[PDB]
């Protein structure tokens, strides 16, 4: 049907239909503009008036223009032609590249999947990458706090792990930029094409690209993790792929969504954050996890404000957290790539019941000979190396030899190194460790596991010339 | 015929007062759409509502009253532009104040005009020089960049901005037509004689005529300060969009925030944290993301941006700073201590951050500052114990007497910016080890000389540098051979 | 016109007209009443209806009762003949001595100004006051700051200028109590009065008094302000000399401006401030200038609230200033008085293209040393003092030095200190610290630096404290 | 016109009235004082002001010159004597 604009203030607009409303929800196209304008009902004011968040500029607006109800909340297209595309939060194509040809339309609001079509297993997403699945295990449909921005390979890390789960799993990704700098939105796209995962040619493409931008108000914000979502829910259910989604990040869509609570008039709670925090987190973050049909195993880039874990929205965002990837200066300098932090990246997966017996002790015994090095580092500087025990002196050893060891090349690096990619099996990885604990490498030199796949490829750079 | 009134086109003041004008009628007004009062006073329509307009008055509302007739005259809110406009101070609007006559301008923009999109940009590379050693070492910007001013009163956050204009001119004087940069500083609710101080220091360095001043001081309304920064935008932009470099400085954006504040509160916005409504974020996020690099499809020109933020007692987790640190691509912070204890600009290394950093730089810079971040790095983790170390090894009795002549090398005096290639050579003598001999306070005395002697003898090796853009290794023994010789003669 | 009080709440007066409505910023005059109140129309709210904010107590006010539109806002007397006269907030001399007989009345709600109009000439405006003339100078015809807490000696410190400054001072000086205490200004009056600047018996008046102390009702306090900046104002503009203005306290008027923001029906700023803030402090502190043509050297007594500098009014007040002294109350615990901040305090004259480069790095030294103690003090107050190195712990006794030697005992404070004011020349300031600086006096304790004048002084303290 | 602070440290470590001699102050000062209470309190509030600072700095254990033992010696006394 129609209705008439009856109030613009700011971000906020005000629509009256004569006869039916449309549902909370429900996307209206404001007639008669320049581009599109979509305005997200958000309440029903009374008097036949619903208020709407726009997720456009609300300037050049004239009180009484005619806005049509959708009928349906905001549809974007679905289908694998969404790869390889740069997508907003309405579904319009933002790459100048031709309108998206998908045959289905799907709405970006949707319930949580029912207790029913629930996974009562708990599997492991074999990453490829050594750091990962040994000491901070990715749960297959969980969620993965992702520390520190770029600097230190962020953007790599990223797409290593979109290569290696459409390689090992033939499950696409979807990111959705939340609160993306345009500078960095360009700068992220010929990255990815530059590396191999956008295929700007043919359909090989591996990801799905959704940009909320800065420059859009607090409802595009607020809702792009949906319409990132809703595409990547397409991949679990209508293709039954392990899906991968990467949001960056996730502060900017606690700020999006807390500006909208600001914006509608509704009194703020603890710390400034939205009295909807709770729920505003959960209708989103229930909807990734391991169904029936597939599974959408979520990386989510953390901002957390003045260092503060015990703020509310680190806080409410950790309910949701399985595992955590830590990338590090401190790492990165010292050169292991990827720069993770070995000691400080923990799961919840982390447990004999879920990944096994042996994993456990294996990864449990890489976490404590790299604390009793740290623990001995202090002993190192200030003592006298000669000077340690027997059992002290090949510790330190053997534990420098496990650093090296969680180096790996990637193979979206190799336009950049020159040298070639890495996908470690799971097994690989647990056995691989294992000997090196087990001092089966205490003859072989450090810089023979710096930078390799397996322990194979590591034992024969060993030999090198002498 | 009688009281008809055309409530289409126009109506009458139902309310005013605090800058807020709640007009009846206006059937046809689209939203932030100029308006015209009685008085001849103009007007924004921010709020639209279903029995009223809620305006917010372009100057003095004393002049405003009752019942006074509000006119739509079909206003498209938008500022003069082009080159007309350097060397001239004009208002938020566009209009001279710093009576010299009108403005021969002939192209005219728009202030609310959307970003580039994400495809006709290019990523960021050319490097826009500040002529701060500290900065193009440290926190190196780039054209089309946007990095972040950002420390407490007083702490030298306009001095940075500054020294930047006047480093230009050496560029701007030159043939290098591409390397050229235009300035334009937005005064956002500071006080006129500042303002005033201002451009004669910029008159002084011959750095005027390259430059747009655009004031909303501290007496001009509350719109007033909100549009001028976007008023400046949109002059910045002409440059970008026509193959040229434009430089812009938003100083401040923390009393834009205010400004923009006071009318949603009065036009009854909801309040956030800190009386903030919820689009102020949104009010500088659209404002900072305008700055862009554009690639050659669309002309190859580039808006680069430096916002200013004042914190209070250093915390940089207040509401507004929390916006523009996640906004920008970069930010350089400075701090009171540092100041006082000598450290001038007071720029801390350790926080402060580029992200476009190592590609901004020249690959002269490269070749030295890496370096210099590394052993700045591992000074400051041992810094502490300066004094309490006589019994350390060597190894950090070292890393400690590297960092403090490195950081005596980053200081700098105000007014004096340093071309590209006088700064890779002061820098290659500390990070060279060639000054660790050297006692502390003589450091400064030495780059004043040794500075003096290699532009007054080697014009060709200076030269050399900047020519080749990268210090060669015929060039680094070149430097060798002048530092160490020029050294032993110093301490003679 | 006439009006009809509608609605009576604090010194917020609502009145309706049935005609001509009078506009924003007019004075009304409230009809039939012992002593005259003044309203200020403060906005339009419809209907035939304007709020206003009354200049005095709306005690015994009437609904319905009538008040006259004056036409216009207030208009004060302005002139010569305002010297050596107590005006109040409305300009009715508050001294019982008359009408001021002035040609001219000029209107308390003026334009700021003009970007044109502006100067940029400065010299440095020597005060005697060792703190000052080392670190943070006044500029001659410049904007001063004093900022401090609730006493910490704001009060003190304007006083002292006042003596140092406007008594050998050639052109006129116009005083203005706002908010501040009725008391601090009859002493004021009376040693004005004694010294010779204000003169009973003739015209050699050099001082205009303006007051609206903290007895007044919020709608005074919240104008008296604009009351004693017109008085400089003509004394400037229309007659082209150089004015001293004396503000105590120009925070009183973002104070009471807060008063009756929620009554004027404001969604309440941060810290239950007004939304206007900033833009009502604008078209004040623009008006407090010096222009191409005439002179005005202002010094405002800044109040600190809750002793937080970042308290909004005091921190808004930062950016309108050429040199700001600010004043802990951390230092005057310790009996350091003046208690200026040595790490606070900035001037736009701390220039050495200006003040000397002698001067400026014989203070730049002053406050690095300072500064290093400042920095010293918690490691050494836990890990004692024999950690300290030999050219460490040397810094430490000579900024404890060079801390007591910025204490001054001044003129007015004779009853506090217990001492002769004294009044330090610039180059024996600069010569003084130069010297503990150096290292010349480290022989000498601490005490004998502690309340003395010039460093001649210091050295005779030692002698004494001997024995 | 000033104020009287009173503080528990004070009040429990003995000093009855427990009046911080730092932070309080009177502003009328020896105005308010008979000519005789001038004459042995005219310096005595910026005297104790002084060894309360040097009370607390110099417990760490510093030689401490005759001078600044002087001031120790008569700020332990008067404070009795209060
Ligand atoms: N590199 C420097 N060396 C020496 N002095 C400096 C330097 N930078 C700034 N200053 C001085 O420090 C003062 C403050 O510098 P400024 O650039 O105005 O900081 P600011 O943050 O804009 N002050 P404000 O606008 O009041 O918050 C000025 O008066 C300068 O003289
Ligand atoms: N130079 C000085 N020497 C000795 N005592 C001083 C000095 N300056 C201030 N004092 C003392 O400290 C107190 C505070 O002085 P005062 O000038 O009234 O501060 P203030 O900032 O105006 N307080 P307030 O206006 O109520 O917030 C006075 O009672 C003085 O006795
Ligand atoms: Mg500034
Ligand atoms: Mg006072």
């Amino acid at each position: 049907t129609t209705g008439r604009i009856v109030a613009v203030i700011g971000a906020v607009v005000d629509v009256q239909f004569d006869e039916g409303l449309p549902p909370i929800l429900n996307a209206l196209e404001v007639q008669g503009r320049e581009t599109r304008l979509v305005l997200e009902v958000a309440q029903h004011l009374g008097e036949s008036t619903v208020r709407t968040i726009a997720m456009d500029g609300t300037e050049g607006l004239v009180r009484g223009q005619k806005v049509l109800d959708s009928g349906a909340p905001i549809r974007i297209p679905v289908g694998p032609e969404t790869l390889g595309r740069i997508m907003n939060v309405i579904g319009e194509p933002i790459d100048e590249r031709g309108p998206i040809k998908t045959k289905q339309f799907a709405a970006i609001h949707a319930e949580a999947p029912e207790f029913v079509e629930m996974s009562v297993e708990q599997e492991i997403l074999v990453t490829g990458i050594k750091v990962v699945d040994l000491l901070a295990p990715y749960a297959k449909g969980g969620k993965i706090g992702l520390f520190g921005g770029a600097g230190v390979g962020k953007t790599v890390l990223i797409m290593e792990l979109i290569n290696n789960v459409a390689k090992a799993h033939g499950g696409y990704s979807v990111f959705a930029g939340v609160g993306e700098r345009t500078r960095e939105g360009n700068d992220l796209y010929h990255e990815m094409i530059e590396s191999g995962v956008i295929n700007l040619k043919d359909a090989t493409s591996k990801v799905a690209l959704v940009y909320g931008q800065m420059n859009e108000p607090p409802g595009a914000r607020a809702r792009v993790a949906l319409t990132g979502l809703t595409v990547a829910e397409y991949f679990r259910d209508q293709e039954g792929q392990d899906v991968l989604l990467f949001i960056d990040n996730i502060f900017r869509f606690t700020q999006a969504g807390s500006e909208v609570s600001a914006l509608l008039g509704r009194i703020p709670s603890a710390v400034g954050y939205q009295p909807t925090l709770a729920t505003d987190m959960g209708t989103m973050q229930e909807r990734i996890t391991t169904t029936k049909k597939g599974s959408i195993t979520s990386v989510q880039a953390i901002y957390v404000p003045a260092d503060d874990l015990t703020d509310p929205a680190p806080a409410t965002t950790f309910a949701h957290l399985d595992a955590t990837t830590v990338l590090s200066r401190a790492i990165a300098e010292l050169g292991i790539y990827p720069a993770v932090d070995p000691l400080d990246s923990t799961s919840r997966i982390m447990d004999p019941n879920i990944v096994g017996s042996e994993h456990y002790d294996v990864a449990r015994g890489v976490q404590k000979i790299l604390q009793d090095y740290k623990s001995l580092q202090d002993i190192i500087a200030i003592l006298g190396m000669d000077e340690l025990s027997e059992e002290d002196k090949l510790t330190v050893s053997r534990a420098r030899k496990i650093q090296r060891f969680l180096s790996q090349p990637f193979q979206v690096a190799e336009v950049f190194t020159g040298h070639l990619g890495k996908l470690v099996p799971l097994k690989e990885t647990i056995k691989g460790f294992q000997q090196i604990l087990a001092g089966e490498y205490d003859h072989l030199p450090e810089q023979a596991f710096y930078m390799v796949g397996p322990i194979e490829e590591a034992v024969a750079k060993a030999d090198k010339l002498a | 015929a009688d009281t008809s009134v055309d409530l289409e086109e126009t109506g009458r003041v139902l309310s005013i007062g605090d800058g807020i004008a709640r007009v009846h009628g206006l059937r046809n007004v689209q939203a932030e759409e100029m308006v015209e009062f009685s008085s001849g006073l103009k007007g924004m329509s921010l709020n639209l509502e279903p029995d009223n307009v809620g305006v917010v008055v372009f100057g003095n509302d004393k002049l405003i009253k009752e019942g006074d007739i509000v006119k739509r005259t079909g206003a498209i809110v938008d500022v003069p532009v082009g080159e007309e406009l350097l060397g001239r101070v004009v208002d938020a609007l566009g209009n001279a104040i710093d009576g010299k006559g009108p403005i021969g301008s002939k192209a005219r923009r728009r202030v609310g005009l959307k970003a580039p999109g994400i495809i006709p940009r290019i990523s960021v590379r050319e490097p826009m020089q500040t002529g701060i050693k500290a900065v193009d070492s440290l926190v190196p910007i780039g054209r089309g960049q946007r990095e972040l001013i950002i420390g407490d009163r007083q702490t030298g956050k306009t001095s940075i901005a500054i020294d930047t204009i006047i480093n230009q001119k050496r560029f701007n004087d030159g043939t290098d037509e591409k390397k050229k940069l235009y300035c334009i500083y937005v005064a956002i609710g500071q006080k006129r004689s500042t303002v005033a101080q201002l451009v004669k220091r910029l008159t002084d360095a011959d750095a005027m005529k390259y430059t747009i001043v655009v004031s909303a001081t501290a007496s001009d309304a509350a719109p007033l300060q909100y549009l001028a920064p976007y008023s400046g935008c949109s002059m910045g932009e002409y440059f970008r969009d026509n193959g040229k470099h434009a430089l812009i400085i938003y100083d401040d954006l923390s009393k834009q925030a205010v400004a923009y504040r006071q009318m949603s509160l009065l036009l009854r916005r909801p309040p956030g944290r800190e009386a903030y409504p919820g689009d102020v974020f949104y009010l500088h996020s659209r404002l900072l993301e305008r700055a862009a690099k554009m690639n050659d499809a669309f002309g190859g020109g580039s808006l680069t941006a430096l916002p200013v933020i004042e914190t209070q007692a250093g915390d940089v987790s207040a509401y507004i700073p929390t916006n523009v640190i996640s906004i920008t691509d970069g930010q350089i912070f400075l701090e009171t201590e540092l100041f006082y204890k000598g450290i001038r600009p007071a720029i801390n290394v350790g926080l402060s951050v580029s992200r476009v950093g190592s590609a901004a730089q020249t690959r002269a810079m490269k070749q030295v500052a890496g370096t210099m971040k590394l052993e700045l790095a591992q000074y400051r983790e041992v810094a502490a114990f300066a004094q309490f170390g006589s019994d350390l090894d060597a190894a950090t009795q070292q890393l400690l007497s590297r960092g403090v002549r490195l950081t005596e090398l980053l200081k700098q005096g105000q007014y004096s910016p340093m071309a590209i290639e006088e700064q890779v050579a002061v820098i290659y003598a500390g990070v060279r080890g060639y000054l660790d001999k050297l006692e502390p306070s003589k450091i400064t005395k030495f780059e004043n000389a040794f500075l003096s002697h290699v532009i007054s003898q080697h014009q060709a090796l200076l030269g050399k540098i900047r020519t080749d853009g990268k210090i060669s290794e015929e060039s680094d023994a070149k430097l060798k051979e002048i530092v160490t010789n020029f050294l032993a003669g110093f301490e003679a």
